[PDB]
């Protein structure tokens, strides 16, 4: 159980064994008790004693291995640490002398480690002024870079005394100067020294042996030179200026390397180090005290006053004169007493007083006293900014100002050194709890700009970023309108604030109030309660605000058709009040006074409660009438709406033309005048009737929205008598549906079961072909639409699948159809995960057992969510028509009938739908396009015939687009007269065109999830171009094409009278 | 292309997965990150003047000569500043390459970093004198014409700055200016 | 952008210039086009209304290599911007904006090929050594006793750079590592240890898995081999506590980055609030999940909360860097724009950054799991930050890991029980008779008893205590019907009766009042914050237990209230509840969370949230002499929700679990009694 475990007795080594026996202070006494006594060797285990055996072979490998030279190092060192036990086990196992050889290994081991070391420090010297001389390093350069895991017999322990490592030293000198480079490794004089002589040389390769010739020896020999030189005591100052000048103020690290100094020559060091140093302090402090006094010299000159100092005059005699001597000569030491001990710092702090004579002498021109600072820092306060750095600059003004009115406001122009000295020391003491004081006094010198712009401030206009949280909290009134207006629906345009005073108005949005929210959690705090408590309160009911324009438009995008014109001004004043409004001349304003943060979430709430309920509710009302399930929310709301209206608007016709097909309003009307008996008007009357007295039962405002959002669930269309509820919705679709005669009914192929959904692996470029192999199986019938075949992109909307999904799985539809998902593996995580749960849900609850559910997907995308859970559900056969039967099937049914009044008719026998293309452009496809224009202008006389032409030319080819641009087209039925369109296409738009052609011709389709439906009409013509993946794929639709001059005048005409004709 | 790689951390999407294709080569590494002219526009695209060098000292020589404003700033030192500026665009495009084919282009910013150094030029000297009073030997010390010395830093910010390879630049620019900074390392 | 200010410059060459305005946009995979197009027209706007020749906006892309190729192709109007500043606009001036274009990848030249690219490249050895003479110039002679490291540590560096595909190190890390050095050799003034360097390159270059960089780097310096061992929680004590005498010489140059620690399982909490956190305990900046909260208010906060630790000098814990590193980007850089000797970092939200303050003494500690970290993060906040690794064998030493083995094999037995009793042959996991056990809870358990201790001396002493403190942890928290079951299962006879008696006798588990009253009496480990989550099959608090609770301690409790996680669904009813519970006077207050994972409501993933606010709130708003009591209580089912349960988190908190909340005064309080008597002896 001792055993190092290392994941199950894993060993294939010796090192980890001789470590356990050497570290476990119970192996020791096992051992000692085994050996005691042969009486117990015998009675262990079979096991044990195997392992035991195997740890005495290899403390015997290793024992062996000590005698002569073959053990390694590593194992050595740890003998070295663990020189007890291992002496200990050692003298036991002698039964089965040695202090000596212990003595001899751990000196020749410290030998060892010590050239170590030296060539080491050789290496760093040699490497340190690497840029200036290149060397090579012998064989040196590659034996120390590998690790000590090498073999010790190669360190040559030999007699007859000299001990050869296997670092290959060229001479006893070498290793002396590497030795020495160690003693002196450490010095910062013999580092600027040994760059000295470096850079006496010059991209030279230098060898060692004139290394230490051209190098070593001429740092040596000045060495040597400055050593006696210093214990002499005959330097001058100019070598002591220019080399100890990094040593000011820092003496404990000088004496002790004047130590190692005298560590080098080995005598003794007792009477040198103590005067020399203090001699080399004073020289530095009189050359301070020099440039003090100059600094002095300049602000007397600069700031303004006179003054009379007459003191340092011989100083300044001195400065500017030289001498050439080392020694101390009293008779300066009595004129020096007075700033014996001073400092080393703080001679910054006057400097940069002095240095700054604008400062002072605008602070006595304008200040003149110290009684005005305290109005002035307020006065500045307000003038100053918001932020961090801003509010600071006057909090670092008052300190510096505070911190230095004891010399710039106490000062007489006549004054004795006694009483100036004694400012200054009082000044220190003050300067003393700030030691930053200095920095504090520059930066507030520094905005001499808006410092002297602060007394002559006129009227600025910036209220402030907490003043107007004040202002919001005060009076700011939340306002969410859901505008009107031709602008969309997004987070941003729904919400305003508007904060009155005069009478003058500021309509601050969502964005401008998000940034003041990120300018005031950012800016000062004044450390006072009252600040953090309102900016507090402006964030959590702009947080409530927020998450309620989120669930307003969550309702509004779920469809609620009763708070379209919903509307509410949240008065964030105490007491003040929540105002709703609804747009209806039926119900009253709601109003609540009281706390706003707590009501307002209550009411939140209420309204997401509402949501789910609501949720629910379409849910239900989907999954019975199953003609709710041909639009999302959105597209329900818009034909709710729409439909009420005696003239409905024709995008609410044309998307109506999917469930009945040839749409129009006398059919409407005829249709909504039979969903709904004189029974239903009975039960809206009595819900008018009782609402009022049940409203004035409930005091707060949360039962009366309780109960008017439960009445609005159950009953809805007495809230709103402008806009069909779901319920007759659901009625007026069924009927318009079961008024639209011959319902199309398409048989699964074969080896599909119509029971069962059918996977189908393809491939990319057979997805689109064997899909429509699944629905030519019933020619002569109309093409699909964007119901039954949703051609799946990535980030598809949920709702729209589920929609599908929906259509697929309701009882009452008046027909069998084929529902196919292509390309479902380009769906999101998450939305194949929500349809597959939905799937579920909705094939758990209820549906019928006979929906023709296809799913095709790209072969090579297996590894999504959709695919990998629908393994089981998979028919391997991948159908798949001949292609000419495809293009025969779409040709054929392309064909625009005759007595129709149609565009195609200047076609090729009316196709209505064309790709003109060439495999290399500049040819004729637009001219080709022209052309079949002015060949239809020849015919229908009095043409004015529009052509729309949408150039699609940004890469991720985008539906929305095309469909803006085909909106203001056909919704006015006056140019239902023939119209040729002409979609162009440019080079930038690789991954968007095989989904946008087969939506666009092949489905007949294009909806916004959020907006109104284009059909494409059969009787209208289309032209879409393409560049020359998609060259089969083009191949499905009727396509003309147009090859250049050269690749046409072989088989062939190509050419046009309109060009010919022109001069 | 293996220097900008190189350029610290390597591009941050590999270039086997990137998404910016002309053909198969990513528009990042390219000198030109155009993107495809549409056929119609290639079969009627042509070639400009390829600026064989023979007429950009001329240019450069216009392009100091009036962004400069030379009325009171020397009457010959346009001449050197043009040659030393056209000899710079000259061992720029004699690399094989250009970092971002930059012919008279960094011109007309160089002598607008010029001017700027010029009409400020009565300051930056005189801290430059005290910088190399208080911490060097009188050999940094000399006069500094604030016609030459503008140049020199024209040319270290628009071309000395943007090369890995300055030496051989410097080299084969100091031998187009006057004796004051006629060696690279001045 | 702290030098060239217009009239408040430092130099009179500097004066005499423009004045700068610096907006930063961070560049992110994920950018817009709008983002930059409104950068810019905030730095025109702040433009417009001052001099041209003398005011200048600069806009500021930090990662402009990070969005060259986003599937909305962010960087396209950033070439148009620049030359005449707007768009769909005549041109004209007031749009022209300065810009510095910084980035940590490689751009695209042409449509940024109008300004001059500074493509700086890899450092050879010559600029490394430079750099590090630069680095080190601040002081001399300490300069040049470690001026021997600066040729080798270079060359290992290089060799570090040279062996890993992916950029895990760059120049931050050798810059770090030197001011390391730096900092330890200065307050030294003796010279430099082994321990020393060692501590420096293992503590700079770390975290990742395949790489002996301690060995690469004593490679190059043999002589600077370290024998001893050296362990991470160390490691991570000496990044956040400082030395005493560091950072208290005139300004502050030498400090190490904001650490992070490298997780699975998410442990790393636990055990750095059980032994590292001591004096003051930290506030945790996290991704509340408090139902429909809004992000975006909910990291505003968050950065207002480490921007107020920032001013008055505590130690922040984020747990989230997916999105509060756009706002904390240039706080990681640690660089400051001094203003009277003070640290003013840089600190935005979306397009507003402004300069503030941060405290001498302020220590940010990131938290992450080492998949997301090493196949999400950016790479340069991997440099950014300082790697480390303490999951949960970094603490745990083996004795400890015996420990936790030993006390799964004893919590596996007294799971297993056999008895006739009931003609019934059920196995028992330790899930069900331990509830909340989860099969990583033996080691949090003995973390738990160990940090109780906290004497941590092997002396043959502490072992027996520390497996008994365990063992009691195991049992505080086990139902009562299994500790009576006890007699069959292979504990065998006496162990029952001793774990009973410890169970009733030591420990108080009647009631809930009878709990506290037990708990309140006796002075704990100066220790003035004390809270305790309760697991309970019966049912939850209604209101009138309150009241009797108090009625009952009119001299210990302080009127409670108690909060149900059903009504919360903000940050904020939390808050004000929490807030009106503290600002009443009086001490030894007493709150109640409940929360019951048996029902329809997503009230699970609440907890965490809630205990996380709560101790915000307990750490924000207590003075120095009222004492604070938090329990939060959560009501499982018998009928195996008592399995699912994961179990015993760490730092302050312990799981103790309550059969009974309210009383009951029919039963007798010892079930032994009533195992004692028939039911006609009764
Ligand atoms: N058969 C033709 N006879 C005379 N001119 C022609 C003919 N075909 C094309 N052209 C000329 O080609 C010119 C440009 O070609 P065109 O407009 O057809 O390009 P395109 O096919 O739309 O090109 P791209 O694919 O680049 O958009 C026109 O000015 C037109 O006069
Ligand atoms: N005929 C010419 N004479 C002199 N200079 C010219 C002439 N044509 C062009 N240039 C120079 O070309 C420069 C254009 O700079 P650059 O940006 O490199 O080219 P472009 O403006 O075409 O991108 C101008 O500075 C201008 O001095
Ligand atoms: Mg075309």
């Amino acid at each position: 159980k001792s055993w190092p475990v290392h994941n199950g007795e894993p060993v294939f080594d010796v090192d980890e064994i001789f470590k356990y026996l050497l570290k476990w202070p119970d192996v020791r006494q096992l051992f000692e008790l085994c050996g005691t006594n042969e009486k117990i060797i015998d009675n262990i285990t079979e096991e044990g004693r195997q392992l035991m055996a195997t740890a005495e072979s290899v403390f015997q490998k290793v024992a062996g291995e000590l005698e002569n030279g073959t053990i390694v190092v590593g194992q050595l060192e740890l003998i070295l640490e663990h020189q007890s036990q291992f002496l200990d086990i050692w003298n036991l196992n002698r039964r089965r002398d040695v202090r000596s050889l212990l003595k001899r290994r751990r000196d020749d081991l410290l030998f060892l480690k010590q050239e170590k070391r030296y060539v080491e420090s050789l290496l760093r010297q040699l490497g340190r002024v690497k840029h200036l001389v290149q060397v090579d390093f012998g064989n040196i350069e590659i034996i120390h870079s590998q690790d000590l895991s090498n073999k010790k017999l190669n360190e040559a322990v030999i007699k007859l005394s000299y001990k050869r490592e296997t670092h290959y030293c060229l001479s006893p000198d070498i290793r002396e100067m590497a030795s020495k480079l160690d003693s002196l490794k450490d010095s910062h004089i013999f580092q600027d020294f040994w760059q000295e002589t470096a850079e006496s040389l010059n991209e030279l390769k230098v060898s060692l042996p004139e290394v230490l010739e051209y190098l070593y020896n001429p740092c040596y020999d000045n060495f040597y030179t400055l050593y006696e030189n210093l214990k002499s005591g005959k330097i001058t100052f100019a070598e002591v200026d220019a080399i100890f000048k990094d040593f000011v103020d820092k003496y404990d690290e000088l004496k002790n390397d004047l130590k190692f100094m005298c560590t080098m020559n080995p005598q003794d060091q007792k009477g040198w180090i103590s005067e020399r140093v203090g001699q080399i302090k004073e020289y530095h402090t009189l050359h301070q005290a020099v440039s003090s006094a100059k600094v002095i010299l300049q602000v007397r000159r600069a700031l303004g006053v006179t003054g009379d100092f007459s003191v340092l005059n011989p100083l300044l005699n001195f400065a500017d004169s030289f001498e050439d001597f080392g020694n101390e000569s009293p008779q300066f030491i009595k004129a020096k007493q007075l700033l014996q001990d001073i400092s080393e710092p703080r001679q910054r702090c006057l400097e940069e007083l002095a240095r700054q004579t604008e400062l002072v002498a605008w602070l006595h021109k304008a200040l003149e006293d110290i009684n005005e600072l305290k109005v002035f820092v307020d006065l500045a306060s307000i003038s100053a900014g918001e932020n961090d750095i801003d509010v600071d600059r006057v909090a670092c003004f008052h300190d510096a100002v505070q911190g230095y009115a004891s010399l710039l406001y106490k000062m007489d122009e006549r004054t004795n050194f006694s009483d100036f000295m004694n400012h200054l020391q009082e000044l220190w003491r003050a300067l003393d709890n700030d030691q930053h004081l200095p920095d504090k006094l520059k930066d507030s010198a520094r905005n001499l700009e808006w410092l002297k712009t602060v007394k002559e401030s006129h009227g600025s206009v910036e209220l402030s970023s907490l003043s107007l949280a004040t202002a919001i909290n005060s009076r700011g009134v939340y306002v969410i309108e859901a505008p009107k207006d031709g602008q969309k629906i997004s987070p941003d345009t729904v919400l305003r604030l508007l904060l009155p005073d005069p009478e003058a108005l500021r309509t601050y949005s969502t964005e401008e109030l998000k940034e003041l929210l990120n300018k005031l959690m950012l800016m000062s705090g004044k450390k006072d309660h009252n600040s953090n408590t309102e900016v507090e309160k402006f964030s959590e009911v702009f947080s409530n605000m927020q998450r309620l324009v989120h669930v307003f438009i969550k309702l509004h995008c779920a469809g609620n058709m009763l708070f379209r014109t919903w509307t509410a001004k949240v008065y964030c004043c105490p007491d003040g009040g929540i105002f709703m409004n609804f747009g209806l001349e039926l119900l009253s304003q709601l109003t609540e006074k009281g706390d706003v943060i707590q009501l307002l979430g209550a009411l939140c709430r209420q309204m997401e409660d509402f949501l789910d309920n609501w949720k629910t509710v379409v849910a239900q009302k989907r999954a019975e009438h199953f003609y709710l399930n041909f639009y999302t929310a959105e597209q329900l709301v818009y034909l709710s709406s729409e439909l009420r209206k005696p003239r409905p608007s024709e995008a609410a016709l044309m998307m109506l033309s999917f469930i009945k097909g040839k749409c129009t309003v006398q059919d409407l009307v005829q249709a909504t005048s039979a969903c709904e008996s004189k029974a239903d008007r009975y039960c809206l009357r009595e819900v008018m009737k009782k609402l009022p007295q049940q409203l004035l039962s409930e005091p707060s405002l949360m039962g009366k929205l309780q109960v008017i959002m439960m009445q609005s669930l159950v009953y809805m269309s007495a809230f709103l008598p402008h806009c069909l509820d779901l319920d007759a919705l659901g009625r007026c679709l069924a009927h318009l549906a079961t008024m639209g005669g011959t319902p199309v009914e398409r048989p699964l192929p074969k080896g599909l079961q119509a029971g069962q959904p059918n996977l189908i692996l393809c491939g990319h470029s057979e997805v689109l072909p064997a899909a429509l192999a699944i629905y030519m199986q019933a020619p002569r019938q109309p093409l699909p639409t964007f119901d039954e075949v949703l051609l799946c992109t990535p980030a598809t909307t949920i709702e729209e699948v589920e929609l599908l999904l929906r259509r697929c799985l309701t009882s009452g539809s008046q027909g069998h159809k084929v529902y196919s998902l292509l390309f479902a593996d380009q769906l999101s995580y998450e939305v194949g995960c929500q349809a597959e749960e939905f799937f579920q849900s909705l094939c758990t609850r209820a549906h019928r057992e006979d929906y023709q559910l296809v799913i095709l997907c790209d072969a090579a995308r297996e590894h999504c969510y959709i695919p990998s859970t629908f393994s089981q559900y998979k028919v391997p056969l991948v159908p798949q028509a001949p292609l000419p039967n495809i293009q025969a099937y779409l040709q054929s049914h392309y064909q625009v009938p005759k007595r129709l009044l149609s565009a195609a008719t200047v076609f090729r026998d009316g196709l209505c739908v064309g790709i003109v293309t060439s495999e290399r452009a500049g040819v004729g496809k637009s001219l080709y396009v022209n052309t079949l224009h002015t060949k239809l202008k020849a015919k229908l006389r009095d043409e004015t015939v529009p052509l729309k032409i949408i150039r699609l030319t940004e890469p991720h080819l985008d539906e929305n687009q095309v469909l803006s641009a085909l909106l203001p087209f056909l919704k006015e039925k006056y140019q239902k007269m023939p119209v040729i369109f002409h979609i162009d296409i440019s080079t930038s738009v690789q991954t968007g065109i095989p989904i946008f052609l087969f939506k666009l011709l092949i489905l007949q389709y294009l909806m916004d999830i959020n907006g109104k439906i284009w059909r494409r009409s059969p009787g209208h013509l289309y032209l879409v171009e393409i560049p020359q993946p998609l060259f089969k794929f083009l191949d499905l639709f009727p396509k003309v094409t147009c090859r250049p001059p050269k690749e046409v005048i072989d088989m062939e005409p190509a050419m046009d009278p309109v060009e010919f004709c022109s001069e | 292309i293996l220097r900008l790689e190189s350029a610290g951390l390597g591009y941050r999407v590999s270039a086997e997965e990137t998404a910016d294709r002309l053909g198969s080569i990513p528009l990042r590494q390219l000198v030109y990150r155009v993107h495809a002219l549409p056929p119609s526009l290639i079969p009627l695209v042509w070639d400009f003047g390829q600026l064989n060098d023979s007429a950009e000292k001329l240019y450069i020589q216009q392009i100091v000569q009036r962004l400069v404003d030379s009325v009171s700033v020397n009457p010959s030192e346009t001449c050197v500043i043009a040659d030393v500026l056209s000899a710079s665009q000259m061992f720029m495009r004699k690399r094989e390459n250009e970092c971002g084919f930059v012919s008279l282009r960094d011109v007309e910013r160089c002598v607008k970093v010029f001017r700027w150094f010029h009409d400020h030029s009565d300051m930056l000297l005189k801290e430059l004198d005290k910088f190399l009073h208080e911490s060097s030997d009188s050999t940094h010390t000399f006069e500094r014409d604030p016609v030459l010395w503008s140049l020199v830093m024209a040319i270290g910010v628009c071309y000395h700055a943007s090369l890995e390879e300055k030496a051989s630049y410097r080299t084969a620019i100091a031998r187009c200016f006057p004796k004051p900074y006629n060696s690279s390392r001045a | 952008a702290d030098a060239m200010q217009g009239q408040a410059a430092f130099s009179e060459l500097f004066r005499c210039l423009k004045q700068v305005h610096l907006v930063s946009f961070q560049c992110s995979p994920h950018s817009t086009p709008q983002g930059i197009i409104s950068t810019f027209k905030q730095c025109a706007r702040f433009q417009q209304g001052k001099d041209l020749g003398q005011y200048v906006s600069v806009v500021v892309l930090d990662e402009v290599g990070l969005a060259e190729d986003s599937p909305k192709m962010p960087l396209k109007t950033l070439h148009p911007l620049l030359e005449d500043g707007c768009i769909e606009d005549d041109p004209a001036p007031y749009k022209k904006v300065g810009f510095v274009g910084i980035s940590n990848w490689a751009l695209d030249p042409a449509k940024m090929n109008r300004g001059i690219f500074v493509s700086r490249g890899s450092p050879n050895e010559k600029e490394l050594i430079e750099s590090a003479e630069g680095i080190c110039s601040s002081d001399r002679l300490v300069q040049d006793k470690i001026r021997g490291y600066f040729a080798p540590f270079a060359k290992a560096y290089e060799t570090v750079c040279q062996k890993q595909d992916k950029e895990f190190f760059g120049l931050r890390d050798y810059y770090s590592l030197i001011k390391m050095v730096f900092a330890k050799a200065k307050a030294s003034k003796r010279g430099l240890s082994p321990q020393d360097i060692t501590h420096a390159v293992l503590r700079n270059f770390s975290g990742k898995d395949n790489i002996q960089a301690l060995s690469i780097f004593t490679a190059s310096l043999p002589e600077a081999r370290y024998k001893e061992e050296v362990s991470t929680v160390e490691l991570i004590k000496q990044n956040i506590y400082p030395g005493p005498q560091a950072s208290s010489r005139g300004l502050d140059g030498a400090e190490s980055r904001y650490l992070l620690v490298l997780t699975r399982n998410y442990v790393a909490l636990q055990i750095l609030q059980q032994t590292f956190f001591e004096g003051q305990q930290p506030e945790i900046i996290f991704g509340s999940s408090f139902p429909q909260d809004q992000e975006y208010t909910q990291i505003c906060r968050n950065i207002n909360r480490v921007k107020i630790c920032m001013e008055t000098g505590k130690m922040v814990v984020l747990l989230n860097l997916q999105n509060l590193y756009e706002s904390l980007y240039d706080a990681l850089n640690q660089y400051y724009v001094y203003l009277g000797g003070q640290k003013y970092v840089d600190l935005g939200l979306g397009t507003h950054r402004v300069k503030c303050r941060v405290h001498t003494a302020f220590r940010l500690i990131v938290i992450e799991e080492k998949d997301v970290v090493y196949k999400q993060f950016p790479v340069p906040l991997i440099n950014r930050l300082e790697k480390h690794y303490l999951d949960m064998n970094t603490v745990l030493q083996p004795w400890q890991k015996s420990i936790v083995q030993e006390l799964q094999q004893w919590a596996h037995e007294f799971a297993d029980v056999k008895a006739d009793q009931f003609i019934a042959r059920h196995k028992y996991s330790p899930a069900d008779v331990f509830i909340g056990y989860h099969s990583d809870a033996c080691a949090s358990v003995v973390l738990q008893a160990v940090e109780r201790q906290g004497c941590r001396d092997l002396t043959e002493e502490l072992y027996r205590k520390v497996s008994e403190e365990a063992r009691s942890i195991l049992l505080d928290c086990a139902t009562p019907d299994a500790v009576v079951r006890l007699s069959g299962s292979s504990l065998g006879s006496f162990t029952a009766k001793q774990l009973s008696q410890e169970y009733y006798y030591a420990q108080q588990h009647n009631s809930f009042v009878d709990f506290l009253q037990a708990h309140l009496r006796m002075t704990h480990h100066e220790c003035r914050a004390v809270f305790t989550e309760i697991t309970t099959f019966s049912r939850l608090l209604t209101g009138n237990d309150c009241d009797v609770l108090a009625s009952e301690l009119r001299g210990l409790a302080s009127k409670p209230v108690v909060l149900s996680l059903q009504q919360y669904d903000t940050e904020y009813s939390f808050l004000k509840d929490v807030r009106s519970w503290l600002t009443n006077p009086g001490k030894r207050k007493v709150l109640v969370i409940q929360a019951d994972f048996d029902d329809g409501t997503r009230s699970a993933q609440l907890v965490a949230s809630a205990k996380y606010t709560a101790i915000n709130e307990i750490n924000k708003t207590q003075g120095t002499k009222d004492f604070v009591f938090v329990y939060f209580v959560t009501k499982l089912s018998r009928m195996g929700s008592g399995t699912s349960y994961v179990g015993f988190h760490g730092g302050l908190w312990r799981s103790v679990h309550i059969d009974d909340l309210r009383r009951s005064t029919i039963m007798a309080s010892d079930v032994t009694k009533l195992q004692n008597v028939t039911i006609s002896q009764l």
